[PDB]
C-alpha cells in the first residue's frame, strides 16, 4: 500500500472526480483501477473508514503548476460529503489490477421524470464502461437526464463503490412510470377472512394507502 | 461599483436590502433600489448616465409567481443595458426559492435560462453574458451570490487569491476567509471550494465577535477561538471595513507556537495588503 | 496563583543599565525581559526597556530561544561547554546557556525545579558576564516561584 | 440536592418551547412543531455537577388544569421549591389566567408555603414596542396584588419571548434562587477579580449557559448577562458544525472566555490590553481546582 | 489614451506580481522555525575572534598590589551592589 496527502478542489479546475499526482509513486500508469481506502488494518465502523474506488487521472496544469501538497484531490460537492474528511488528512493507494475480476455485478440506476429509449438506455450503458460509480452519484445523459446509482453489487454484497466492466448488468429502474392495476371484482371480494375482514376492506383500507405512502416517502 | 437592485412590486429588494445590508469599490454602498413595473419604456429619458454609473445591474425573480413577463421585461431592461454601455456584468437572482426541491429547483433555472436565451436570441443581442443565481433570505444563498456579485467588481481578484493561498500554505490554514464588518459578504478566499458549513461558521464567528464587542464598549479587532479538537478560528480586522477569519488546524503541534506564527504571517499579510489600494 | 504586576515591576527593574563611577564604564539597557514556559516557549510576562509588532517579533523570539534551549537541556555530551555556567542556589542546581542572536545577545536561565525560564536579551556591545552575573543576582531574589508548575 | 420545579400555565403558553429552548437545546424556529403536552412531562436534568432539576411541564388544558386541583392536589403540589407559571398576552381569558393563578397559590400555601412564585408573561413580541413595558406593569399589579392575598408577600416577575434574551435572564434568576454555596462563590470570585484586576468577571453553567453569579452582582447595559448567555448559546449551536466543542475564546486580548472547570464557563473582562494570553490562561487553570 | 492606460495597467501588473512576491518572502513556516540556526552559542572570546577573522605568535613575555587588590574588590562589589533587584511585592498570592 502507499500514502497520500487528501486534497479538494473545485469545478473550475477539472470537471474529473479523483485525481492523484502521477508524478509521485510512479508505479501507478494514466488508466487503473485505484482504491482509495482510508484505513490501514482493523477497519473500523464506528469511527467511519470507507473503501471508494475510482479511476486514475492526473492533475491538470494549473493546479499542478500552483500545487500545494494534496497528492490526491477529490471533487467537492456529493463525493466530499460521502468520504467526510477534512481538507488535509491521511489516506492509502493500492493499484488492484484485475478490472475483470472486480466488475460490479448489478449496478442500478433511476431515471425519473424522463423518458429513456431502450436504445438510449445500452448507449447510456456503453457510456458508462470503464469507469467507477458509487452510491447516489448524480449522473448526467445529454445535460438533462439526471440519474441516480442506488445500489451497486458485487459477489452478494452491496458495495459502496464498484468498477463497471464489460459484463456488468446494469439495470435502469424507473421511478415515474405508467402503471396499470386490473382488480378483479368476484365472489370472494365479500368473503372474510379468518381474523374478520372483508378482502376488498382490506385493499382499500391497507393495501392502496400503504403504497400511496410509500410511493410519496 | 454602485450596483443596481431591479425587480417587480413584491419580488423582495427591499427585503434583502435589510436583510444583507442592515441585519465607492468594494465597501457595502447604500445600494439602489428601483421598482420595474411592466409598462412601455421611453426612450432616452435621461437614463444613460444613470446605467452608465452602475457597476454591475441585480435582477430579481419571485420564483412563486409567474415570471414570463418579468423575463420579458428583463429582456426590455437588457436590451438598452448592453446598448448604452457593453461592461456592464448583468446579474439575475432567482428569489424565494426555499420551499421547493432540489430537483424543482434545477428545472425551474434551467427554464428560466432558456427563456432568457431565447428572449435575447429574439431580440438580437449578441456576446451578452447573465449570471442566475438561486437566492433565498432564510439561508446562506443570499450571502454567497452577493459575493460573486462584489467579486466580479474587483479587478485585484487573483492577486488576493493568490497571496491568501500563500498564506494558507504557510500557516497551516485550513480555510481563510476575507470578510468584510457589515453584511458577512466574503471578499476573497484561496482556491479551496468554499464550504458552506465552514462558511455559516466563520459567519456566525463575526457575528459574535461583533455582539461581544459591542456589549462592552466605550472604553483593530482580534479574535482567537479554540475547539476541543485544537481546531481554532481566528480574526483580524484589516484595512477599512475588511476582516479576515481564519480556520487553522494544529495537526498535533503547539498551540502557543502555532498562534505566533499565524499572529505574524497575518501581520506580514497586513502590511502587504497596505500597499495595495483593495480597502474601499 | 500568580500576580502580573509585581512580576512586571520585576523585569522592569531589571531592564535598568549599569553605571560605573569608579572607573567610567556606561552600560546600555537589556533590549528586552520577559518570562517564558519550559514547555511551549510563551510568554508569560515581558517587559521592554522603550507595538503589537514588536510584542510578536519578541514571542517569535522566544520561541526561537525556547527551541534552541530544549536540545541543550537534553544533551549530555559535551557537557563541559565554555558557554555553560551551572550556578547552585539555595541547594538548587540549574543550568544557564548564552546563545548569540545575530547582533543581539541573549542569555537564558531556568528557574531551578520548576517549568518556567527566564530570559534576558540585550544589544551587541553588551558584555556576557555582566548578563550572567545580572540573571544570577535576579534569579537569588526570585526564591518565592521556586516550585512553581503549570496547572 | 433535588429540587422540584413546577412550570404550570394555559394551553399554548410556550411552556416546553421554554424547556426546549432552555434545556434540551432547540432553536426558536423549532419550537413550531412541538406538540401538545398531555398531563404532566417529567424532565429530570442536572445542574452544574450536584443540582437535579426536577421540572414538572404540566398540561395547562382545561381538563388537566381541573384535575390538577381536585384528585392531583396532593401529589403535584407537595414538596415543591419554585412555581414558574407562564402567562400569555395573546389570550382573551386574563381574569380566568388570574383564577387559575390564585387556585395554584393556594394549593401551594395549604401544602409546601416555603416555595418562590415567578411569573413570565411569555409571547410579548406580538405586541408593539411602545405597549410592553405598560402593559407588564399593568398586568404585575393584578399579579401582585393576587400574590400577596394567598400568603407569598414576594413574586418577581419577567417579560419573556423566545424571539429574544430575556428568556435566558428570566431562567437564570429562576434557577439561581436554588443554587447552594452563592455566598462562597461570590466570596471566591470577588477574590478572583481582585488577584486578576478585572472590570467585572461573570460566572456561568457550561451546558445551559445560564449566568449564575458576577463580581459586581463607564456606564454599561443592564442586560448584558442575557445578551452573553443568546450569542454564548448561538456561538456553541454554530461550533456543532465544526464536529466539535468550544473551549476557549479571548476578544481583543481584553474578553477572556474560557472552560473553567467541567460545569462552569469564565467570562473574563480584564482592564489592561498588554497582559500577554498565557498569564491570564495560567490564572484561568490555577483557580480551576479552586472553584471545584 | 487609453493605450496610456494599457502601459499603467502593465505597471500596475508588475507592481502588484511584486507586491504579492515581497509579502510571499517573509513568509516563515515553522520548519524554518525549527531548524533556523541564528541562535548560535556565542561567547565574547568568539565573537572576537570572529570579527577579527572578519576584519583580516606569543605575544606576552613572562617577568601596585594594594592598589589592584584594592580596585578588584571595588568593581565586584559595584557590580554586585547595582545588580540586587528588590521586589515590590510578593510574587504569587494565596486564596
Ligand atoms: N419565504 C421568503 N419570503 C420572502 C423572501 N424575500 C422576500 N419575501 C417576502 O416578500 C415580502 C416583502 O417584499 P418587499 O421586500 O417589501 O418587496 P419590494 O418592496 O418590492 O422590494 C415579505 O412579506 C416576505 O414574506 C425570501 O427569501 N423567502
Ligand atoms: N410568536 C411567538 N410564538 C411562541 C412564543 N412562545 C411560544 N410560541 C408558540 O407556541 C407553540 C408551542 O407551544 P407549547 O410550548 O407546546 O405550549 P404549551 O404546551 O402550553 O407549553 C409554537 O408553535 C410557538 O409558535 C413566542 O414568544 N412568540
Ligand atoms: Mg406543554
Amino acid at each position: 500500500a502507499y500514502q497520500a496527502e487528501l486534497g479538494y478542489h473545485e469545478s473550475r479546475f477539472s470537471e474529473n472526480l479523483v485525481m492523484l499526482n502521477l508524478v509521485e509513486f510512479p508505479d501507478i500508469k494514466p488508466g487503473d483501477l485505484v482504491e482509495l481506502k482510508t484505513y490501514h488494518k482493523n477497519p473500523s465502523a464506528s469511527n467511519g473508514d470507507k473503501k471508494i474506488y475510482f479511476i486514475a487521472k492526473d492533475f491538470d496544469g494549473e493546479t499542478k503548476r500552483r500545487a500545494k501538497t494534496s497528492n490526491v484531490s477529490i471533487l467537492s460537492g456529493q463525493l466530499q460529503t460521502l468520504l467526510d474528511l477534512p481538507s488535509r488528512s491521511r489516506i492509502w493507494i493500492k493499484l488492484k489490477p484485475n478490472k475483470f475480476d472486480l466488475q460490479a455485478d448489478v449496478v442500478e440506476f433511476n431515471i425519473k421524470d424522463c423518458l429513456l429509449n431502450r436504445g438510449d438506455m445500452w448507449v447510456l450503458s456503453s457510456k458508462l464502461v470503464d469507469t467507477c460509480v458509487f452510491m447516489d452519484q448524480r449522473l448526467a445523459f445529454l445535460d438533462s437526464i439526471r440519474g441516480t446509482i442506488k445500489g451497486i453489487y458485487r459477489n452478494g454484497k452491496k458495495i459502496v463503490s464498484g468498477y463497471i466492466g464489460e459484463q456488468t448488468r446494469i439495470i435502469f429502474r424507473s421511478e415515474s412510470a405508467r402503471l396499470i392495476f386490473l382488480i378483479q371484482i368476484t365472489d370472494e371480494m365479500w368473503n372474510f377472512e379468518e381474523t374478520g375482514e372483508q378482502l376488498f376492506q382490506k385493499m382499500v383500507n391497507s393495501f392502496f394507502p400503504k403504497i400511496f405512502k410509500k410511493w410519496k416517502d | 461599483a454602485m450596483v443596481l437592485l431591479m425587480g417587480v412590486r413584491r419580488c423582495g429588494k427591499s427585503s434583502i436590502c435589510k436583510v444583507v445590508f442592515h441585519n465607492s469599490t468594494l465597501i457595502d454602498l447604500a445600494v439602489m433600489e428601483l421598482p420595474g413595473q411592466l409598462n412601455y419604456f421611453e426612450p432616452s429619458y435621461d437614463s444613460e448616465r444613470l446605467f452608465k454609473s452602475v457597476g454591475a445591474l441585480v435582477y430579481v425573480i419571485d420564483s412563486q409567481d409567474e415570471y414570463i413577463n418579468a423575463i420579458t421585461n428583463l429582456a426590455m431592461i437588457i436590451e438598452y443595458a448592453y446598448k448604452v454601455n457593453p461592461s456592464i456584468n448583468i446579474e439575475v437572482l432567482i428569489h424565494k426559492v426555499d420551499g421547493l426541491s432540489e430537483d424543482f429547483k434545477v428545472d425551474a433555472q434551467r427554464d428560466i435560462m432558456q427563456r432568457t436565451g431565447e428572449e435575447l436570441l429574439e431580440l438580437g443581442l449578441d456576446g451578452v453574458q447573465v449570471s442566475f443565481y438561486l437566492t433565498s433570505i432564510f439561508d446562506h444563498s443570499i450571502y454567497e451570490a452577493f459575493s460573486r456579485i462584489v467579486q466580479k467588481l474587483i479587478p485585484e481578484l487573483s492577486f488576493l487569491e493568490n497571496m491568501l493561498d500563500n498564506l494558507i500554505q504557510h500557516s497551516k490554514i485550513e480555510k481563510a476567509f476575507l470578510f468584510d464588518v457589515n453584511s458577512k459578504i466574503y471578499v476573497s478566499t484561496d482556491s479551496n471550494p468554499v464550504d458552506i458549513q465552514m462558511y455559516e461558521v466563520c459567519s456566525e464567528f463575526i457575528d459574535v465577535t461583533i455582539d461581544l464587542f459591542d456589549l462592552y464598549k466605550a472604553p483593530e479587532l482580534q479574535n482567537v477561538s479554540q475547539l476541543a479538537n485544537g481546531v481554532i478560528i481566528y480574526l483580524r480586522q484589516m484595512i477599512r471595513g475588511l476582516a479576515l477569519v481564519a480556520i487553522i488546524r494544529p495537526n498535533g503541534t503547539d498551540m502557543e507556537s502555532c498562534l505566533t506564527v499565524a499572529d505574524y504571517n497575518i501581520d506580514i499579510f497586513k502590511k502587504g495588503l497596505e500597499d495595495i489600494w483593495a480597502n474601499a | 496563583m500568580l500576580h502580573s504586576k509585581n512580576v512586571k515591576g520585576f523585569l522592569e527593574n531589571t531592564l535598568k543599565p549599569y553605571d560605573l563611577h569608579s572607573v567610567d564604564f556606561k552600560t546600555s539597557s537589556l533590549q528586552s525581559s520577559m518570562i517564558i514556559t519550559a514547555t511551549n516557549g510563551g510568554i508569560l510576562s515581558y517587559a521592554t526597556s522603550n507595538e503589537i509588532n514588536s510584542v510578536n517579533n519578541l514571542k517569535m523570539m522566544s520561541l526561537l530561544i525556547k527551541d534552541k534551549w530544549s536540545e541543550d537541556e537534553n544533551d549530555t555530551e559535551e557537557q563541559h561547554s565554555n558557554s555553560c555556567y551551572p550556578v547552585e542556589i539555595d541547594s538548587f542546581k540549574t543550568k544557564i546557556y548564552t546563545y548569540e542572536m545575530e547582533d543581539l545577545h541573549t542569555c537564558v536561565a531556568q528557574i531551578p525545579n520548576s517549568d518556567l525560564l527566564l530570559l534576558f536579551i540585550a544589544e551587541g556591545s553588551f558584555p556576557y558576564g555582566l548578563l550572567v552575573i545580572k540573571i544570577e543576582r535576579a534569579m537569588r531574589e526570585l526564591t518565592d516561584l521556586f516550585g512553581y508548575k503549570l496547572g | 440536592n433535588r429540587k422540584k420545579l413546577l412550570l404550570m400555565g394555559r394551553s399554548g403558553s410556550g411552556k416546553s418551547s421554554m424547556r426546549s429552548i432552555i434545556f434540551s437545546n432547540y432553536s426558536a424556529f423549532d419550537t413550531r412543531r412541538l406538540g401538545a403536552t398531555i398531563d404532566v412531562e417529567h424532565s429530570h436534568l442536572r445542574f452544574l455537577g450536584n443540582m437535579t432539576l426536577n421540572l414538572w411541564d404540566c398540561g395547562g388544558q382545561d381538563v388537566f388544569m381541573e384535575n390538577y386541583f381536585t384528585k392531583q392536589k396532593d401529589h403535584i403540589f407537595q414538596m415543591v421549591q419554585v412555581l414558574i407559571h407562564v402567562f400569555d398576552v395573546e389570550s382573551t381569558e386574563v381574569l380566568k389566567d388570574i383564577e387559575i393563578f390564585a387556585k395554584a397559590l393556594k394549593q401551594l400555601r395549604k401544602y409546601s408555603p416555603d416555595a418562590k412564585i415567578f411569573v413570565l408573561l411569555h409571547k410579548m413580541d406580538l405586541v408593539q414596542l411602545d405597549k410592553r413595558e405598560e402593559l407588564f406593569q399593568i398586568m404585575m399589579k393584578n399579579l401582585s396584588e393576587t400574590s400577596s392575598e394567598f400568603g407569598f408577600p414576594n413574586l418577581i416577575g419577567f417579560p419573556t419571548s423566545i424571539w429574544d434574551e430575556s428568556l435566558y435572564k428570566a431562567w437564570s434568576q429562576i434557577v439561581c434562587s436554588l443554587i447552594p454555596n452563592m455566598s462562597n462563590h461570590q466570596s471566591n470570585l470577588k477574590k478572583f477579580k481582585e488577584i486578576m484586576n478585572a472590570l467585572e468577571i461573570i460566572l456561568f453553567e457550561r451546558t445551559t449557559f445560564l449566568v449564575i453569579c458576577s463580581s459586581n452582582g463607564v456606564l454599561l447595559d443592564p442586560k448584558r448577562f442575557e445578551k452573553i448567555s443568546n450569542i454564548m448559546k448561538n456561538f456553541k449551536q454554530s461550533c456543532t458544525k465544526l464536529k466539535s466543542g468550544f473551549k476557549t475564546l479571548i476578544l481583543n486580548n481584553n474578553i477572556y472566555v474560557s472552560e473553567l472547570s467541567s460545569n462552569m464557563v469564565c467570562f473574563i473582562v480584564l482592564k489592561d490590553m498588554n497582559i500577554p494570553q498565557e498569564l491570564v490562561l495560567e490564572n484561568i487553570k490555577k483557580a480551576k481546582e479552586f472553584f471545584q | 489614451k487609453e493605450h496610456e492606460h494599457e502601459q499603467k495597467l502593465l505597471a500596475r501588473e508588475q507592481e502588484l506580481r511584486d507586491i504579492v512576491a515581497n509579502t510571499n518572502d517573509k513568509l516563515i513556516d515553522i520548519s524554518m522555525i525549527n531548524n533556523s540556526g541564528i541562535v548560535i552559542q556565542g561567547t565574547d572570546l568568539q565573537e572576537a575572534l570572529d570579527k577579527r577573522q572578519q576584519e583580516e605568535t606569543n605575544t606576552f613575555t613572562l617577568l601596585s598590589k594594594e592598589q589592584l587588590k584594592k580596585l578588584h574588590s571595588n568593581i565586584l562589589n559595584e557590580i554586585f551592589s547595582q545588580s540586587q533587584v528588590n521586589k515590590p511585592g510578593p510574587l504569587t498570592v494565596p486564596f
